[PDB]
C-alpha cells in the first residue's frame, strides 16, 4: 500500500483552534491507520514523549481504502499560555516464511499561544516580529558522562532550532538534531575543538545559518 | 453588495512529488470581486466583464530561483489571457459567486511533471483585473436595485460600461515536504531446515527533508530484543547492507545509497539465528521514518 501524509511539518498558530493533515492511499491496497499526538519535551536532556489530551486527533483511527483522502483533524482541546510554543510529535501507523514491513510516521507537531507564531506564514510572521526571543539562541557546552564525551546545546528562545550540520569548516550519521524552546540536550561526540559552533537550521521559512556560543 | 478586493493574498499548498506525479487540480481563490446580497432570481442580466491588466502565469522562489508554472481561469474554466478582456453577463452568472462573502472564484491548475524543492513560490507579478459590473440585488434591499462599477449605465441615458474598478491580490503556492516509502517482504526459501536474504527499501523524500529510520523488534521479540517469527518461534534479524551492524531503534537518510527530489535507498541482509525444523513462519516489522 502506497500511502501519502502530509504535511510533516504541521502547526497550529495561536489564533488557529485546528489544522490538518492528509492521509492519501494511492494504491491498490486499503490501509489502516492509528493515529496518535504525543506531548514532547526534552527533560532530562533527552526526548521524551507523553499522553495527552490538549490536542485531540480526529479520527483516531481509519481505514484509507485504495483511492481514498481522509482528513486528520488537529483540534486544540484548550487554549496554550501567551508566548509559549508546545512541541507535540504526531503518531501514524500504516498497516497495509517471510518478514512484512508495517510504516509509522513520527511527525514534529507544534503550536503556538498568544503572541508567538510559526514564522511560515506572512500574519505569524508579523507575530514573531514584535517579539524579540521568538527564535532559537542556542549554547553549547562539553562535559564528559561514564566515561563518554557528550555535546549539550541549550536553547534559551522560545522557538525551536533545527540543526543539521555542526562544526566549523561535519559529523556522519545524524541527520538532523532537535533543540526544543527553553531546554538543553546532549548527544553523543568525540575529538576536540578546545570558541563557538556553527549550524544551520531549518526551523523557519529558510535555511539560516546559526552561530552558537559556548557555556561559560 | 459588490466590492472589489484592493489589497489580499491567495495561497494554495501542494506537496512536492504529488506535484510532480500529479500536479494540482483547479484550486478555487479570490478573483478581486465580491458580491453578497445578489438575486437569484434570474430574471435580470448580470452584466461582467473584466480586463487583466497584470498577471503572471510564473511563480518564483525568491530564494532559490526556482520557478513554478500555472494556468489561471475564470470561474466558467475558461483560460484567461492577459490583454484580453472577457465578457462573462448572462442570467445565470450570478450562481458562481461562491462562500459567505460571494467570491467570485478564479482557479489556478498546475500541471505536469514540475519538480522543485519546498518553500514559497509567489507569482512574479500580482493579479490586477478591471471590472465593470451590475449585479441585481436581492428583493428586501429594494426593487429595481442593482450593484454596479463606477459610471455604470444599464440604458435618455445610454448603456455604458463605466470606467471600472480595479482589484489587486497576490497569489502564492507554498510547496511542502513530502516522502513516499516503500518496503517489500524478504522471502525466505523453501522449507525443511533457510539461506540469508538481501533486500533493500526505498524512500523518495523532497530535497531538504532529513529522518532517521529505525525498525522495532516485530510482534514476537523473544528476550525483549530479539526478534522471531511466529509459526514455536524462528529467531531473526535484520543487518545494515552486508554488515554485521544490527540495523533497529537505526539509520540515518545521509547514510545509504543517496545520489542527488532526493531517493534514498537502505540495502538490508536478514538473517536466521537458530535443527530446528519447518517451517512457514512470519514476522511484521515496523519502519519507523521519524522527521
Amino acid at each position: 500500500a502506497t500511502f501519502l501524509i502530509w504535511p510533516i511539518y504541521p502547526k497550529i498558530e495561536a489564533n488557529e483552534k485546528a489544522t490538518a493533515v492528509w492521509l492519501q492511499n494511492t494504491g491498490k491496497t486499503d490501509a489502516m491507520v492509528q493515529i496518535r499526538v504525543f506531548k514532547w519535551n526534552q527533560d532530562g536532556l533527552k526526548d521524551n514523549y507523553s499522553e495527552q489530551s490538549e490536542i485531540i486527533p480526529s479520527p483516531p483511527v481509519a481505514k484509507i481504502k485504495a483511492g481514498e483522502k481522509h482528513m486528520l483533524r488537529l483540534t486544540k482541546s484548550v487554549n496554550l499560555p501567551d508566548g509559549k510554543e508546545q512541541s507535540y510529535r504526531l503518531i501514524v501507523d500504516e498497516l497495509p516464511s517471510k518478514v512484512s514491513f508495517q510504516m509509522r510516521y513520527s511527525i514534529p507537531l507544534f503550536a503556538y499561544g498568544k503572541g508567538i507564531g510559526s514564522g511560515l506564514t506572512e500574519e505569524s510572521q508579523k507575530l514573531n516580529a514584535k517579539n524579540a526571543l521568538a527564535k532559537p539562541v542556542l549554547q553549547w557546552s562539553v562535559r564528559n558522562q561514564q566515561g563518554q564525551s557528550e555535546l549539550y546545546l541549550k536553547n534559551n528562545g522560545q522557538k525551536f532550532a533545527r540543526l543539521s550540520a555542526l562544526k566549523t569548516s561535519s559529523l556522519g550519521k545524524a541527520a538532523f538534531g532537535y533543540v526544543l524552546s527553553n531546554s538543553t540536550v546532549k548527544f553523543a561526540i568525540d575529538q576536540s575543538t578546545a570558541s563557538k559552533i556553527y549550524g544551520v537550521d531549518s526551523s523557519g521559512i529558510k535555511q539560516e545559518l546559526i552561530e552558537i556560543t559556548k557555556m561559560e | 453588495a459588490c466590492s472589489v478586493s484592493a489589497s489580499g493574498t491567495s495561497s494554495i499548498s501542494v506537496p512536492s512529488i504529488y506535484l510532480m506525479e500529479n500536479g494540482e487540480n483547479s484550486s478555487q481563490f479570490n478573483s478581486g470581486l465580491s458580491c453578497t446580497g445578489f438575486s437569484l432570481a434570474l430574471a435580470n442580466m448580470t452584466y461582467l466583464k473584466y480586463r487583466v491588466e497584470q498577471m503572471s502565469n510564473s511563480f518564483t522562489n525568491a530564494q532559490t530561483g526556482e520557478k513554478l508554472n500555472a494556468i489561471i481561469l475564470d470561474s466558467n474554466n475558461e483560460i484567461i489571457s492577459l490583454g484580453q478582456e472577457k465578457d462573462m453577463s448572462s442570467f445565470t452568472l450570478v450562481n458562481l459567486f461562491s462562500g459567505p462573502d460571494g467570491n467570485l472564484p478564479f482557479y489556478i491548475r498546475l500541471p505536469a511533471g514540475q519538480s522543485v524543492s519546498p518553500g514559497v513560490y509567489q507569482a512574479d507579478s500580482p493579479l490586477k483585473v478591471k471590472w465593470f459590473y451590475s449585479v441585481p440585488a436581492v428583493a428586501i434591499v429594494g426593487i429595481g436595485v442593482f450593484f454596479e462599477s463606477p459610471g455604470f449605465r444599464r440604458g435618455g441615458i445610454g448603456f455604458n460600461w463605466g470606467s471600472g474598478a480595479d482589484s489587486l491580490g497576490s497569489l502564492s503556492i507554498t510547496v511542502l515536504p513530502d516522502c513516499r516509502i516503500l518496503a517489500q517482504d524478504v522471502n525466505f526459501g523453501t522449507a525443511a531446515f533457510l539461506e540469508p536474504v538481501q533486500s533493500s527499501m526505498g524512500i523518495r523524500c523532497s530535497v531538504n527533508t532529513p529522518y532517521y529510520v529505525s525498525l522495532n523488534n516485530g510482534l514476537s521479540p523473544q528476550n525483549g530484543n530479539q526478534r522471531a517469527m511466529k509459526s514455536t518461534f524462528l529467531k531473526y534479524d535484520i543487518f545494515k547492507n552486508s554488515s554485521n551492524d544490527r540495523w533497529g531503534s537505526r539509520w540515518s537518510s545521509l547514510n545509504a545509497t543517496i545520489n542527488p527530489v532526493t531517493q534514498q535507498n537502505y540495502v538490508f541482509t536478514t538473517k536466521i539465528v537458530d535443527t530446528i525444523p519447518a517451517g512457514t513462519y512470519q514476522d511484521t516489522v515496523t519502519v519507523q521514518v521519524e522527521f
